């Protein structure tokens, strides 16, 4: 989910 | 028509790759590390790394290999940028000035193909016939390398295999042959190929497309010795050549994904893999043989070496040692041992580098209510989890404080020959002399035999063979430690006075105005020695025995007064060496003499303010390097402090500044004081070291804090930080954190290792009702952080699946009262966008949180920023807009609905907002009409926003996904209802880096406008601040002058680089101007310097101080 996403995203690769 | 300004103020801090070998000499151990636009080199040594580089590229460094042709005296480095700049460097030495070279150059992007799943992948053939890339789907580029091919220019392959997840070439082999893992419908597979050039095709390599497992990832190729393929999967390890294929299924690896691996051994016997959780494996490959015959391969295991910092990188360099290179934590030096000590762990830490870790949300401060800004970021991710407090600065910590709105000089006097602690403090006066005989840490005013009292006393130093001594206006009077009185006083043939003082311990040297002196403490009285009139009169002198002298001192340096001059000379002769003619009408206030690591100074601060350095020779002395630079607008006073080894030089002046000690430079940090005027070391039995300063009116002493311009105070988390407030009135952070815990052996979740969520002083959960309906889970908590202590006061647990996702500390209404609220998200892993959440409202009392209100919402709280005594928040594609009732509850007034996904709100003061996920930027006002949203204009561009600012009513800032940065604004348009609805992008920039945050706030202070911080994923902190049109236009030529001038390392345009893009447009900047290349203006000759001045008006140097002015908004 664009939850886990975003996170992942905020926090590179 | 948008005009802003960037710079770093910290750079990248996460270590993107690293690599080692020999690139500095044949011999010599380098490890480069790359950031992301930062190349850094260091020698190996015996205690780690000894710094030898560190140039930046226009570009972030996507590719990093080092390599050696035929005839190559030592390695050459390949680096592809992320543009699909491909350079080829070589360290370059003249003596003693390092350069770094372009061999070749060429950019390698193809107007045609998609760029992979699992990113660009270079990589270099064992013979170095040749380079090979992978970026796009279904081509590999070859680039073979040849004295000539400087272009780097390449021919493509194609390749059936659409999907590739990572490939080597295979060593040992006739051919250049590859080896890699792709993925279709089937699985997923190790596949080869020989490479010609002769035809360019592939041909087919040595063996059979084997397979490989579902998560298969990591392609090993195993040198000479051994050759094949090490192929890691998930839970499993395998072997292939020819024939020969090898497994391994230890659970050991089970539990995360390995992520990096690098060779230990050259035979490749060991190698080191890392993990998602830090962990830290040793893959060995059992040794084995048969004769006359090459070594066999019977076996592989994995040993569990420890723990390190999550790894991106990783690199054995000499005995034992491996540095981790990190980009989720801090990054490390690190000994491996044969003997597992206490926990079992044969790795043990040796060094820590801070890494700014991602960025993930951060906030002003706002600590001991001064008026700097200290900034407070939540950092990392999982275990590196962070808070990271970040003052700029040197302070130092007041214990007495006499005001004395006279002090001219103050000096460190023991008056007991054994205590390495001096009780009194004699000091300058308005031209007097008063004495500090301290009772410990008492203070009091006496007499002492021999040291005028009603003289302006202007030395003091502690000269050896048990005495004292006071130079005043007048006599160089002496001082016994046996009788205590007046041992001698000297007094100059004439009645004259003496100018200018000097002296160390054992050394004495006076001036007169243009004479010279020099005399000697010998047991118990003064002796002449040299006389020596001078061109001009002596403005200042330097004497400090440097290295290979005790007491009794070598060379010597001067400054003059008619010719404003500084000049190198020896002693009982005192003759004129060489000599610099410094400019101005102000005469040098200052010069100085020191030692450092290894290494001798000459320093020299005008009464302008500015300063010149140069280096000395305790041998030739003769110049070194010419550069003034501005500080205290009043003439500085240099002086030496204690500290601990490297003991440093303090600047006074209306802007105090350290100069302390780089790569063997000398760091040039501000101190967090009112202004210094005279400042000396200290150690009495009750203010040990401790350098007293002196202003206007006020004796001060303290401790004096690390040096590194900036300072990093770190609150280790142990989970991963999310978002975070302060709440001044209650003296306390909040932050919203997360930790990971597994399903027991039923559902249940333990809780691996301790986090700030669990040690907490004391703590809550959800207790809340509002719904009703291996295994990895994320649990969520608000934080209460003591701002004095940073001890986690107190943790909050949410609801099982619930998410903390945006965080306000704010007064809401009428209601007096200050709440944390916290926005949130029921997040199940069936489907992916949240339809239930909560708004919860927390009061925090004497030493209590009180979940004062929640609110049932139908989707995730994104964002929520507080209105206007109202609150506004993000709910999933619909913002809304709550108020806060009399009665205490949170009730709606509005919403907006036009949201794709809103992710980020900001608010201007006025009834004005701003944000969205894949449609990049809205614009809106809130309308004390019907209480209602009206949407003023949005930005029909598809920028999938990150993060998002409004610098002013006009301009709003963005971040997106390709690293650009944007502006936007209203558009002053006729037919004001359509040109009027759409803003325009009017600043475009490619920053080059993942901006988390924005937040107005500032790191400096007690040209530009407004000052925007920003934290990246790569640690880096810019800033962004506007600018007039003008200086816009002086900065935007400036930048195309100093581009021309700058050799850019791997020959990029800067220009290009600058360039917003994403992978469907290509602009080039507007509106935007890199202070960090204008800066790049200050590290450049003059010569270099002049050239970018051809042409209100056009100077030389005027802007040598236009530049300075800025690196000093950060």
């Amino acid at each position: 989910h664009l939850l886990w996403d975003v996170r992942k995203r905020s926090l590179g690769l | 028509m948008s005009y802003n300004y960037v710079v770093t103020a910290q750079k990248p801090t996460a270590v993107n790759g690293c690599v080692t070998g020999h690139f500095t000499s044949a011999e010599d151990l380098n490890l480069l590390i790359a950031k992301n636009t930062r190349l850094e080199i260091y020698v190996v040594t015996a205690e780690g790394l000894r710094p030898v580089k560190e140039v930046g590229m226009y570009g972030k460094i996507a590719v990093m290999e080092l390599f050696r042709p035929k005839g190559e005296s030592k390695d050459l480095l390949f680096i592809l940028t992320a543009k699909y700049n491909a350079c080829i460097l070589e360290y370059k030495q003249s003596g003693e000035s390092i350069d770094i070279i372009t061999r070749a150059h060429g950019n390698v992007q193809d107007r045609i193909g998609r760029p992979s799943e699992t990113g660009i992948i270079g990589i270099i053939d064992p013979e170095c016939r040749m380079i090979g890339l992978r970026l796009y789907d279904g081509l590999f580029k070859v680039i073979p390398l040849d004295r000539d091919n400087k272009e780097l220019k390449a021919f493509n392959i194609r390749l059936e295999e659409l999907h590739v997840i990572d490939v080597k070439f295979l060593y040992g082999c006739q051919a250049p042959t590859i080896c890699f893992v792709y993925q279709d419908p089937q699985g997923r597979h190790v596949k080869t190929y020989e490479v010609s050039l002769r035809e360019k095709e592939f041909n087919k390599g040595p063996w059979k497309q084997e397979n490989v497992e579902a998560e298969a990832s990591m392609v090993i190729a195993v040198p000479e010795p051994f050759g094949g393929a090490i192929i890691i999967g998930q839970e499993s390890i395998t072997y292939h050549n020819g024939d020969k294929y090898l497994a391994i299924a230890p659970p050991i690896i089970k539990q995360s994904t390995i992520v990096c691996h690098n060779r230990v051994d050259p035979n490749g016997s060991r190698y080191l893999l890392g993990d998602m959780e830090g962990r830290l494996f040793m893959l060995l490959l059992e040794k084995e043989e048969q004769m006359d015959g090459t070594v066999t391969l019977k076996d592989l295991r994995v040993e569990l070496l420890g723990e390190t910092s999550i790894a991106e990188c990783l690199t054995y360099l000499d005995n034992g040692v491996v540095f981790v290179g990190s980009r989720l934590g801090d990054s490390q030096l690190v000994k491996l041992n044969v003997d597992s000590n206490e926990q079992g762990s044969y790795v043990v830490a040796m060094e820590t580098f801070t890494n700014l870790g991602p960025i993930v949300d951060m906030c002003v401060v706002d600590l001991e209510r001064q008026g700097q800004g200290q900034l407070v970021t939540c950092s990392g991710a999982f275990k590196e989890g962070s808070l990271r407090i970040i003052r700029n600065g040197i302070g130092i910590h007041e214990h007495a404080s006499i005001d004395l709105p006279g002090i001219k000089g103050l000096w460190p006097l023991r008056s007991d020959p054994n205590r390495e602690t001096y009780d009194t403090l004699v000091l300058s006066f308005v031209g007097q002399t008063r004495v500090l005989m301290l009772n410990g840490e008492e203070v009091e005013e006496t007499e002492l035999m021999g040291f005028v009292d009603d003289q302006q006393t202007f030395f003091c130093g502690n000269v050896a063979h048990q005495q004292l001594i006071q130079i005043t206006s007048a006599s160089v009077r002496l001082v016994s430690q046996e009788p205590k009185a007046l041992v001698s006083e000297w007094k100059e043939p004439q009645a004259k006075n003496i100018s200018v003082a000097s002296c160390n311990s054992s050394q004495v040297v006076v001036a007169v105005g243009r004479a010279l002196y020099y005399l000697q403490i010998h047991p118990q009285e003064l002796r002449q020695i040299s006389h020596t009139e001078m061109e001009h009169e002596v403005a200042c002198l330097d004497i400090t025995p440097l290295g290979d002298s005790n007491g009794l001192s070598p060379l010597c340096a001067i400054g003059l007064w008619t010719d404003i001059s500084a000049r190198i000379l020896k002693l009982p002769s005192f003759e004129l060496l060489h000599k610099e003619m410094l400019g101005g009408e102000i005469i040098p206030r200052s010069i100085l003499m020191t030692t450092f690591e290894s290494s001798h100074y000459l320093l020299c601060a005008l009464g302008d303010g500015a300063l010149f350095y140069f280096g000395l020779n305790i041998e030739t002395g003769l110049l070194s390097d010419r550069k003034k630079v501005t500080l205290g607008t009043q003439p500085t006073v240099l002086r030496t402090f204690r500290s601990l080894s490297t003991t440093n030089v303090f600047a006074c002046s209306d802007r105090p500044t350290v100069i302390y000690s780089s790569n063997h430079k000398l760091v040039f940090s501000n101190v967090n004081l009112k202004e210094v005027n005279y400042m000396c070391p200290l150690n009495s039995d009750g203010y040990p070291d401790s350098l007293a300063l002196a202003n206007n009116s006020t004796l001060t002493i303290g401790t004096i804090d690390e040096i590194q311009k900036l300072h990093i105070r770190t609150v280790p988390l142990y989970e991963s930080p999310r978002k975070i407030c302060y709440q001044e009135v209650s003296q306390c952070f909040g932050v919203l954190s997360s930790r990971i815990e597994v399903q027991d052996t039923s559902g249940g979740t333990t809780a691996l290792r301790p986090s700030a969520s669990t040690q907490a002083l004391s703590s809550s959960v959800s207790s809340s009702k509002l719904f009703s309906s291996g295994e990895e889970v994320e649990v969520h908590n608000l934080l209460i952080i003591d701002q004095h202590t940073f001890e986690v006061l107190h943790a909050h647990q949410f609801l099982q699946n619930e998410y903390a996702l945006s965080l306000v500390s704010c007064k809401l209404g009428k209601d007096p009262n200050t709440y944390f609220i916290v926005g949130t998200a029921m997040v199940y892993p069936e489907e992916a966008e949240p339809k239930q959440g909560r708004i919860v409202v927390f009061q925090y009392s004497d030493g209590k949180l009180q979940t004062v209100a929640e609110k049932e919402v139908k989707g995730a709280v994104y964002s929520m920023v507080e209105f206007n005594g109202k609150l506004l928040a993000s709910i999933n594609s619909t913002v809304r807009l709550y108020e806060w009732t009399t009665e205490k509850d949170v009730r709606t007034e509005c919403n907006h609905y036009n949201n794709i996904m809103a992710l980020y709100l900001k608010t201007k003061g006025d009834f004005i907002l701003v944000g969205d996920l894949m449609r990049s930027v809205l614009l809106l006002a809130y309308k004390p009409m019907e209480g209602n949203f009206e949407e003023i204009a949005r930005d029909f561009n598809p920028n999938w926003m990150s993060a998002v600012e409004i610098l002013d009513d006009d301009n709003f800032l963005g971040a997106e996904n390709a690293f650009n940065l944007f502006v936007c604004q209203k558009d002053s348009a006729a037919t004001t209802d359509e040109e009027r609805q759409h803003l325009q992008e009017v600043g475009l920039f490619h920053l080059g880096e993942f901006v988390n945050v924005f937040c107005h706030g500032s790191l400096v202070m007690q040209p530009t406008q407004g000052s925007v911080l920003f934290g990246t994923v790569n640690g880096m902190i810019g800033l962004v601040t506007s600018l007039s049109e003008s200086w816009y236009n002086l900065l935007l030529d400036m930048q195309n002058r100093l581009n021309k001038v700058i050799k850019s390392v791997g020959k990029i345009e800067h220009s290009f680089w600058r360039s917003f893009h994403t992978e469907r447009k290509t602009e080039p900047a507007t509106g935007f101007i890199d202070g960090d290349l204008i800066e790049s203006f200050l590290d450049i000759s003059r010569p270099k310097m002049q050239e970018v001045v051809a042409n209100r008006e056009a100077t030389a140097d005027d802007l040598i101080k236009v530049v300075e002015e800025l690196t000093r908004i950060h």
